[PDB]
């Protein structure tokens, strides 16, 4: 009732119609986003920061990981040299909510080299118990990401559509290569963390700080 | 492709020693034995020091018969295809009473100790772990998994010279060989598979 | 030094050229922004929250304020029923930095009723000392705002000094508006505004972490 | 639009009683005097307890003369007010009266005059410049102090002589003339006063 009325007030006072407006370019967002992400990439010790960050998470959660694997060390890790591109930005009503809230709908595409270098063994029991676990150097990459993303504010609600494109470029080395079940399994775990946290119908709400101008937030140069 | 346990992990295990003395002694003590073999018994068993040589060559997720045996009684499962080469130092001693019957029937009964040694094996194998039920299967077909074996016989010094005795001795030895390959090809050869727990 | 090469890699790998690319519509921004600001308005509590915040800003300093005024109470406060509209979003090099950093440049316009109700007195000394300060009910409003804004990336943003601000002031004293009232209010208002929010004085807000963590996952 | 000081303060303050009283004494000692008045003294004074009425007519930026007063000896304000005093300011002025009707230097009389019921009406501007305070009056001056009841007490032995009462009257209206002269020279436009 009055909720849909409020959404109508927003839409009317904003030069926007849900059924007739065309998509928007959104490139400046890719420019400033490219600035921030260039800034995060150029942090030299953040490569080690997230080497440790990924390590710590992986070790505790290892029971969810396949049991035939041993200890998981990361010896290689690359971030890339390209940037994500947003385009086709829409505004729709929130589904299943009878016209309660509004939300943006942006297309996103990314192409670069996104690699992680694993070093693991493969144990089996109970002979003898403990086996001559062979070594695996598992360099796994991601190269393309096309997604249809939903944003909104109530916090920062955003998530992906389940019909997303995720392209993996996996390689391994065992004792003394291009072995597929490795890449398919790493795909299972990666898309398990991903769908577990950041895919419909499971969103991620991020805290919204106050933007009000305050004197403890004023600098110059 | 590199595997290597210097599997001393077994020799401290007198538990495994007596486990194979138990399973092996049990497979010998229950058999439709021939008439010239009164009793079969394993006395001195040892698994040895040298371990076999293993090379992995293939890897898939499934094989559609392990899941048959499980569905009778997930994508996170795995199976390996490997090449097994045993040429090491396993030794079995089998006691046996030999009804020797050359001159007449039930002529004598000999205290006989046989030694199976120098066993050579070479074949392919698959192993399916299904989070985490473990299964294993062999692939070389007509019992040719046993390619090398050396069974020698100790009898008494007093009967070391009669070839008539050595005929019955040879019959017992090759019977042991045939029940050996029969045991292996019946228990393990494709399709047959087993779990270990 | 040669970190302009990195800006060049950004602009090259983002379908963007500084001299040729056109301005962008930016209306989705006004939509989600409209949702947030409507949410902050519909809260009946923030009315008293910022009534309190203004009284607290008044209490800390009575020095920068003209001395012919006494104590300052707010009795009236309205937030509005309209929303801001952005358009013309550009990307340019940062000035005086010899081409170091990049920055978006968004035009902004807003039309609504932004009010506040003051109640003050007018003291004078040293007769007798303390005068029979006459009371002023000063309801002041803003109606239009046009500006040329600069954002960049913590957050960086400020306004061009050639901005438009249009006021609407009324005052009753005993039982008739006066223009010097509104002019004085304009003085203090644009003093705080330019002091904290106009070139060449920016505002740097802390940038939180957006990477997915399990302590940031909800549903419904 | 009222300025209602319950100005109780001044009905009790000795300091402004003797500061206005001292200012009046000072004014009496310096002015040139006629020959028929010997001595002028402020025997008594009281501002009273009836507040003058004030109305704020306008309020604008200060005029271009106050800044001249500054640079000689930004974001300020000036008020255009309307000042009305019909209250109860009372002054009592002692005076010796050289009375000379029969002959010159005939007598020297003890005299006490009462300035009372003082009415006063004018417009005013008050400009404070953060926070220098300046005061000035608008109406033409002199005649601004339109109402004044000055009644004179002399000796009982000389009350019936019109010849004495003539000198009494001359002293009275001379005091009136220098009263209006004082206020017109001190406060009338253009002249203005600092530190109130």
């Amino acid at each position: 009732n009055e909720r849909s009325r409020q959404i109508d007030d927003i839409l009317e006072k904003t030069y926007y119609n849900v059924d007739t407006h065309p998509a928007e370019s959104l490139d400046w967002f890719n420019v400033l986003i490219g600035q921030t992400i260039q800034q995060l990439r150029e942090e030299a010790w953040k490569k080690d920061n997230i080497v440790y960050s990924l390590n710590a998470f992986i070790e505790r959660k290892a029971q969810e990981l396949p049991s035939y694997l041993d200890s998981i060390k990361i010896t290689e890790l690359d971030i890339g040299h390209d940037f994500p591109i947003f385009s086709n930005c829409r505004i729709q009503y929130s589904p299943n909510s009878n016209g309660r809230k509004l939300e943006a709908k942006i297309d996103i595409d990314l192409n670069d080299r996104l690699a992680v270098g694993i070093e693991t063994r493969l144990l089996l029991n109970y002979p003898k118990p403990l086996t001559a676990s062979l070594p695996i150097n598992v360099t796994v990459s991601i190269i393309r990401f096309q997604a249809c993303l939903t944003v909104s504010l109530t916090f920062l609600m955003f998530s992906f559509a389940p019909e997303y494109r995720m392209e993996f470029e996996t390689q391994s080395l065992i004792g003394a290569e291009n072995i597929p079940k490795i890449g398919s399994l790493v795909e299972y775990q990666i898309k398990k963390w991903f769908v577990e946290r950041c895919v419909e119908p499971r969103f991620q709400f991020i805290k919204l700080p106050s933007v009000w101008p305050r004197s403890k937030n004023t600098r110059e140069g | 492709m590199s595997f290597d346990i210097n599997w001393s992990t077994l020799e401290s295990d007198n538990r495994l020693n007596d486990l194979i003395r138990k399973h092996l002694n049990s497979y010998l003590q229950n058999t439709q034995l021939p008439s010239y073999v009164s009793n079969l018994r394993v006395l001195d068993f040892d698994l040895g020091k040298v371990g076999p040589a293993i090379t992995l060559k293939e890897i898939t997720d499934p094989l559609d018969e392990f899941y048959d045996s499980i569905r009778e009684e997930s994508p996170n499962d795995i199976q390996f295809l490997l090449e097994v080469e045993y040429k090491g130092d396993l030794l079995v001693t089998i006691g046996a009473d030999l009804v020797l019957n050359y001159p007449v029937e039930k002529f004598m009964t000999l205290p006989v100790k046989l030694s199976i040694s120098d066993i050579g094996l070479h074949s392919l194998c698959i192993v399916a772990c299904l989070s985490k039920q473990l299964f294993l299967s062999f692939l070389c077909d007509g019992g040719s998994i046993v390619r090398s074996m050396k069974i020698e016989t100790e009898i008494g010094e007093q009967y070391q010279g009669q070839g008539s005795v050595l005929r019955s001795v040879g019959e017992l030895e090759q019977f042991l060989f045939t029940i050996f390959k029969d045991f292996l090809r019946k228990e393990l050869a494709w399709p047959s598979w087993i779990n270990l727990d």
